[PDB]
């Protein structure tokens, strides 16, 4: 039961996160002022993992410089993580044929494609998939769910609809809709081949993905067998139910409490939004993991980490969290909305709902609503944002400004309206 | 200093450290018996020689563990306990290795007058005397807490999560010559589960068990003999931090109707630390637990707390494996076994 | 005629001053009750929403329908067989959920105009003014004497300010929802809730569908919460003669915290609310109901679970009670607006003399 | 013909004829001469002169509450559905007869008033009322023994204006600060108090501090008195313990400053609960608690 190897699926979803993934890598990039990865290995360490694996090739050196810097590297640790350097950009299917060349898969593995932060124990889970391991031979890998918001009619980028058993609980169909964005398609078509095999069907879209799984050593196997397979969800989880081989079984893992993967703009703003309120119980800002971490809870959800320096007769409202060596001025009114570590703050600026990452200084008398800010990035004088407008890496936005509703920012200096330097495009500038 | 010379020879520090961060350690008492565990193996495996090099070092040990979690005062209480009885038997080593000493009583004002061995075997012993005091407290409390006590009185319990005080309660109702009736407020958000399997243990003894919800408790203020508190820790004030939700109200309701407070606790327990604000040391839930659903979340903005904190205004009595003490003599108590200086870490 | 004697659960040991009992699923009855009076006994007896205020207005409507649908006998008069009737009417509520003090004000008022009109008049000509003069009634006592209680706590309470609440009361709803919309106002609500019923809870809701800022807290966090809140709004029942406020659950704890922490309670009530019979205590009269609401494991009101707790009659002693209907003691409230606008509950009895 | 500019005109006048009774006798002057006759061309114009009266008011009560009362009785006159004419002069004449009835009532209330203070007994007066004064004023005329003990108001600095009122009679005084008024509630038998207004609910409208002495005489046990004439009833619900009609400021915090002008600001008028209350004296009897509530629904007929 125990030596448990894992691999991280990184260098995934990169140009998904449209204006940033230019100059730092994906996963970089911080949620609650903490880098992503931090969360991924927090749950390797919960899990139970004596070995780590990550994909790196796009900007692969920042981040095997971010692992030298990391808590990791030091002797003490329960898992050392070991590097694939491979061609850049590929495909999963790719990556699993080039690690079963080199050969270190044994007996269980784990893969994680994206970030996803959990407060779901995992003991349970490789119980569960132990004992319908030997319920069977022919059994090859785990899927997690949990259950969606009620209804996901805010949720468009993941319609994933499964059909699952009530006994054995098998997943049999995976299908994607443009339903409420684009009214085109309705029909969903479903292979009549597991009818009274599984006879208590049961189908829903009131699930959310997840992306973690727990692998035998047949998938690196059927990987360089079948090379055909590049996708692990839309095409191959499909192509191991339509009987490509006989008698294979694949888990899907249903659990009540909060686990919801990173992949789009606006679920990475619910999901953070989640962390500021107490849905993730042991994954809080109060608890401090990258030991650097000094924050303390307030009532009202309201975080501040040590030495937070505040000007006096300024309000602050729910669910907000204020890094270290901060300063801000009078007149400020921070509602829902995560501020970076050594942010400078002006005066006379109303904030709700937005976001800023770590070095940030903005002007005297600005309204930022629903919008983001990237790191190292300077706001000017009289700025006013509205809803989803992410502004790029070492952006500098100058003294008099007006931008409208998703008017993204490129943080290199393509195709795109706004760029990196000095007055972006109110005035032609621009490399 | 860090954990860079302590990784080979000691590893137990920082699975300790994994322990209280993802909370899979739980109780105050098992938190005690870990630091006491790690304390025994940093003197064990430890080459020394000096003694002044190795307090500072353990003080630095003690200060980290205690950045690394903030509710778990019987770790930072533990180190204290043991750093003075070091420091006693090192200012007395150094009256013997340098040739009144005797004024009247041991007191303290160190703001007035100035200034090989068996020291280690003496830190050996020095642990070991603290978890056979860990070990027996129930004893100690006993003789002096059923004595308050009468029949046909009726109990009202928050915090039924003590394993010290059912403990207590069991003890009195083996006694046939006492009878009293139990009420138990459920503590919702968290000592639910805890409240249900205390009510059950009572039936289990055959108690005549009461189960109050959280709303009721003015209900029956008026009915309530006494009021007992299932504690965590215990402050130099003479307030407590309980074991979760609704405590704070109960205390409340019976200062208003002037009920008696009892409190259970340990020295162990019992803390040098001073709650200069309720808003750093109460630590607080998860709303994941109250309300289902994260569409209508983003406008339920809902509060919820573990830790429950009472001010001194209250409670009355904390008995203890030493005896009972009044809120405003408990100070006394906590420096006849913790010193000044060790208190900043 | 119906079910009676045999009940679930303990008799109890302490605590044995109301009826603990009653008929949820529907076997042997008489077969001459009017439907309306039988949805509503099945209704209340496992009721979310109402609280006091709208049982009454129910009650009303429900007797409005039976008297359209009455026709007189040739042979037996209009008083002859309507009072016994409506006797057995009162009758199966009772067995159903013990009544509220406006129910007992409206059946006196029924069984006035019962004997004010006489066997004379033609029955289509009588039954027609009746149900107006009802409609009347109602109009006035009720909705436009609500709308006097909105206005008199509009100039009472100050601009943008933070109310803490309990309940479900229909009048404080209404209240907050013209704070919400009509003054425009920076209105902090927060709510309440216990673990019987989780009325609070809905009247949240039913303020997020307004769309206003809402937190939602528990009777076990307080001492958190409060170190904020200003004014607190409590949902009335029952004013008795002395000026003790019978209400609901979580009410009295509430009540001491804020006279305790300076920012008093203020409290919403109707002419018709008030009462005759006096208490000082809650345990007098209790509103008790079945433990089989408290078998449920937290979260929602149907989950089903195979927990810890199960059993009540076959383990020795383990009694699970738990109350609806307290009492908060007389000097903590301030205020209460109703139909003569204004008057602290020290006075209360300045209604009842002036009917 | 203007009501603000007569109610200016008493400066050097005052005493016996009080505040609100002037106010009063305003009101019934400006009524008589427009003709009463016509109820849509008089009460509207009686209307707007109590709304310009209100804007006017800096710091005061009873004015606005002294003018319920007269409409009041107004509109009370034909209520019999008598001649337009001989109610009409019975209302210009209940003018004149309102500012006698002070008169009257103050020679009451000087003879039931006195009961209270019994054979030696010392006093702390706080909140200088016509009331409380004619008290201790017509007991050293019954030739009874009390002391006085003053207490340092800050409005205009009333205490040293209380002060020399207490030399002009005969009776021993000395000066007691606000501050320390605590360390004096153990030598003193009775603390008597007199009101600006009174509550709907029973409690106290006063000045610049006044529940702080009611609440140390709840903690002492020492009775704690109210002593006024009635006319000073309004229809007010002060629903906490700092929330008033005010003309100027509710607590304000200033910034930073170097010339020092900018302090004082504090709450001139204070409200205390009906429990603090011991006893109330008016000339309407010996009543205290829901008594004045019973008024207020008696008047108002609602």
């Amino acid at each position: 039961e125990d030596r448990l190897q894992a691999v991280v699926l990184t260098d995934s979803y990169e140009t998904r996160f449209m204006p940033l993934t230019a100059v730092k890598p994906r996963c970089l990039l911080p949620l609650a002022n903490v880098p992503l990865i931090e969360y991924t290995l927090e749950f390797l360490a919960k899990a139970g993992v004596h070995e780590v694996f990550l994909i790196c090739s796009s900007h692969a050196n920042q981040i095997n410089d971010y692992i030298e810097n990391s808590k990791w590297n030091l002797p003490w640790s329960p898992f050392k993580i070991t590097t694939i350097m491979s061609p850049e950009a590929r495909c999963t299917g790719d990556v699993m044929r080039d690690l079963d060349n080199r050969g270190i898969i044994t007996g269980d593995f784990i893969l994680v494609s994206g970030d996803v932060l959990t407060n779901i124990d995992f003991s349970k889970m490789l119980e569960f998939h132990k004992k319908m391991h030997l319920q069977d031979k022919d059994h090859i890998s785990t899927m997690c769910l949990s259950k969606a918001s009620t209804y996901p009619k805010t949720r468009t980028i993941e319609p994933a609809a499964f059909v699952l058993d009530k006994s054995t609980s098998r997943c049999i169909y995976y299908q994607d809709l443009p339903l409420p964005s684009s009214r085109e398609k309705t029909s969903i078509q479903i292979d009549p081949e597991l009818l009274d095999n599984v006879d208590e069907f049961v189908i829903r879209n009131d699930l959310i993905d997840c992306r973690i799984d727990i692998c035998t050593s047949h998938v690196p196997l059927i990987f360089q067998e079948n090379f055909d397979y590049q996708s692990l969800r839309t095409d191959f989880v499909k192509g191991v139910i339509s009987s490509d081989i006989l008698g294979k079984h694949i888990y899907a893992y249903l659990t009540d409490e909060y686990a919801v993967r990173v992949e789009s703009w606006q679920t990475y703003d619910t999901i953070s939004q989640d962390f500021l309120g107490r849905w993730c119980y042991p994954l809080v800002l109060d608890s401090n993991i990258q030991d650097d971490q000094t924050y303390s809870y307030e009532s009202r959800h309201i975080y501040k980490e040590k030495d937070v320096v505040l000007a006096q007769s300024c309000k602050i409202g729910k669910c907000t969290a204020i890094g270290s060596g901060t300063k801000i001025g009078e007149g400020t009114k921070i509602e829902n909305s995560v501020i970076g570590r050594n942010c400078q703050i002006g005066e006379n600026i109303r904030i709700k709902n937005s976001f800023i990452w770590d070095d940030c200084i903005i002007g005297n008398n600005s309204i930022i609503d629903h919008s983001l800010i990237a790191s190292n990035a300077t706001l000017g004088s009289n700025v006013r944002l509205n809803d989803g407008c992410i502004i790029g890496f070492n952006v500098k936005i100058d003294d008099n400004m007006d931008l409208d509703r998703n008017t993204k920012i490129s943080a290199s200096p393509q195709d795109l309206d706004d760029q990196t330097l000095a007055v972006s495009i109110v005035g032609d500038k621009g490399v | 200093h860090p954990n860079a010379a302590t990784s080979d020879v000691n590893v137990t520090i920082d699975t300790f450290v994994a322990k209280l961060k993802r909370r899979q350690v739980q109780g105050s008492y098992a938190i005690a018996l870990e630091t006491l565990q790690l304390l025994m193996r940093f003197i064990s495996a430890a080459r020394w020689n000096h003694v002044n090099d190795l307090i500072e070092q353990i003080r630095d040990l003690g200060n980290s563990l205690e950045k690394a979690h903030p509710t778990a005062f019987s770790c930072g209480n533990v180190i204290r306990r043991i750093l003075a009885v070091l420091r006693d038997e090192v200012e007395e080593d150094t009256m013997s290795t340098t040739v009144v000493a005797e004024p009247l009583i041991s007191s303290m004002f160190n703001l007035l007058q100035k200034p090989k061995t068996d020291y280690r075997q003496v830190a050996i012993q020095g642990i070991k005397d603290l978890i056979d005091e860990i070990k027996n407290i129930d004893e100690g409390i006993q003789q002096i807490a059923i004595d308050l006590i009468h029949d046909h009185e009726i109990l009202l319990t928050p915090t039924p999560d003590s394993k010290t005080v059912l403990k207590f309660l069991i003890t009195a109702r083996e006694r046939s010559n006492r009878t009293f009736t139990v009420l138990v407020t459920e503590g919702f958000p968290n000592n639910t589960k805890n409240a249900h399997e205390f009510a059950k243990k009572l039936a289990q003894h055959n108690i005549e068990t009461l189960v109050v919800p959280d709303s009721a408790v003015f209900a029956l203020m008026s009915r309530v003999g006494k009021v007992i508190i299932g504690t965590k820790a215990v402050f130099v004030n003479g307030g407590t931090i309980s074991s979760n939700s609704g405590v704070s109200s109960v205390c409340e309701c019976a200062r208003e109707f002037r009920t008696p407070v009892f409190a259970v606790a340990g020295l162990y327990k019992l803390s040098p630390l001073y709650p200069f604000d309720v808003e750093k040391f109460v630590e607080f839930g998860g709303s994941q637990r109250i309300l289902p659903r994260m569409d209508p979340r983003k406008r339920l903005d809902t509060v919820n707390q573990i830790t429950d904190y009472v001010p001194p205004e209250n409670i009355d009595i904390y008995i203890t494996n030493v005896g009972g003490f009044n809120p405003s003599f408990i100070y006394r108590i906590a420096w006849d076994n913790y010193k000044q200086i060790d208190v900043h870490l | 005629p119906g079910i009676s004697s045999v009940i679930p659960t303990v008799l109890e040991q302490s605590f044995d001053n109301s009826s603990l009992i009653s008929v949820k699923e529907l076997l042997l009855n008489k077969d001459l009750i009017h439907p309306s009076i039988l949805l509503l006994t099945s209704h209340l007896a496992h009721y979310k929403i109402v609280g006091s205020i709208p049982r009454c207005i129910a009650m009303l409507e429900v007797f409005q329908i039976v008297i359209k649908d009455y026709q007189t006998p040739k042979g037996t008069t209009l008083s002859r067989n309507l009072t016994s009737y409506l006797s057995h009417q009162i009758d199966l509520l009772k067995k159903a959920r013990p009544l509220s003090v406006t129910m007992g004000n409206a059946i006196r008022w029924l069984k006035q105009e019962i004997s004010l009109i006489d066997p004379s008049t033609p029955d289509k000509a009588a039954k027609k003014d009746l149900c107006e003069k009802i409609g009347q009634f109602a109009k006035e006592k009720i909705e436009l004497a609500d709308q006097l209680i909105i206005d008199n706590a509009s100039t009472q309470i100050e601009e943008s300010t933070t109310i803490v609440t309990y309940g479900s009361s229909k009048v404080l709803t209404e209240l907050l929802l013209h704070n919400a919309i009509s003054l425009k106002k920076n209105i902090k609500v927060i709510v309440v809730d216990s673990r019987p019923l989780f009325e609070g809870r809905k009247m949240a809701e039913t303020l997020r569908n307004a769309g206003v800022n809402v937190m939602y807290a528990l009777i076990t966090s307080l001492d958190t919460i409060f170190n904020d809140v200003d004014y607190v709004f409590l949902g009335a029942h029952s004013i008795l003669s002395n000026g003790f406020l019978y209400s609901r659950a979580g009410t009295a704890m509430l009540a001491m915290s804020a006279k305790r922490r300076n920012i008093p309670v203020l409290v919403c009530c109707e002419s018709l609310k008030f009462s005759q019979r006096v208490q000082l205590d809650s345990v007098t009269f209790n509103e008790l109901a079945d433990p089989n609401d408290l078998v449920n494991i937290d979260y929602e009101n149907p989950v089903e679970r195979r927990g810890n707790k199960g059993a009540l009659l076959n383990q020795f002693i383990k009694e699970r009670k738990f109350e609806k209907k307290k009492l908060a003691m007389e000097n903590k409230p301030k205020g209460n607006k109703i139909g003569g606008k204004k008057g602290s509950e020290g006075e209360s009895k300045d209604a009842s003399n002036e009917e | 013909f203007n009501i603000t500019e007569t109610y200016l005109r008493f400066l050097e006048e005052d005493t016996e004829m009080t505040m609100p009774i002037a106010a009063i006798e305003a009101l019934v002057t400006l009524l008589r001469i427009k003709t009463p006759e016509t109820a849509a061309e008089m009460i509207n114009t009686i209307k707007s002169s109590t709304e310009e009266l209100i804007k006017s008011i800096p710091n005061s009560v009873s004015l606005r509450a002294g003018c319920d009362i007269f409409m009041r009785f107004v509109l009370r006159n034909l209520h019999l559905y008598g001649d337009w004419e001989n109610c009409k002069q019975h209302l210009i004449e209940n003018g004149q007869l309102f500012v006698s009835r002070a008169k009257k009532s103050r020679n009451k209330i000087a003879e039931i008033g006195v009961d209270f203070i019994a054979d030696d007994d010392i006093i702390l007066v706080h909140g200088y009322s016509r009331a409380v004064f004619s008290l201790l004023n017509h007991a050293a005329n019954k030739f009874i023994r009390f002391r006085c003990v003053v207490t340092e108001s800050r409005p205009s600095k009333q205490g040293n204006q209380l002060y020399t009122l207490l030399e002009q009679k005969g009776i021993p005084v000395t000066l007691i600060v606000d501050s320390a008024v605590g360390a004096v509630i153990d030598k003193v038998d009775k603390v008597f108090v007199g009101a600006e207004g009174v509550a709907e609910s029973g409690g106290i409208i006063n000045l610049v501090g006044t529940y702080s002495v009611g609440v140390l005489a709840h903690n002492a046990r020492k009775p704690f008195y109210v002593v006024t004439e009635s006319h000073k009833f309004v229809r007010m619900f002060p629903l906490s313990s700092d929330d008033l009609p005010m003309a100027g400021p509710p607590l304000d915090f200033t910034r930073r400053t170097d010339d020092l002008e900018d302090a004082l600001r504090g709450p001139t008028i204070d409200y205390t609960a009906q429990e603090y209350i011991t006893a109330l004296i008016t000339d309407l009897g010996v009543l205290t608690p829901s008594a004045v509530s019973e008024e207020l629904i008696k008047m108002w007929y609602d």
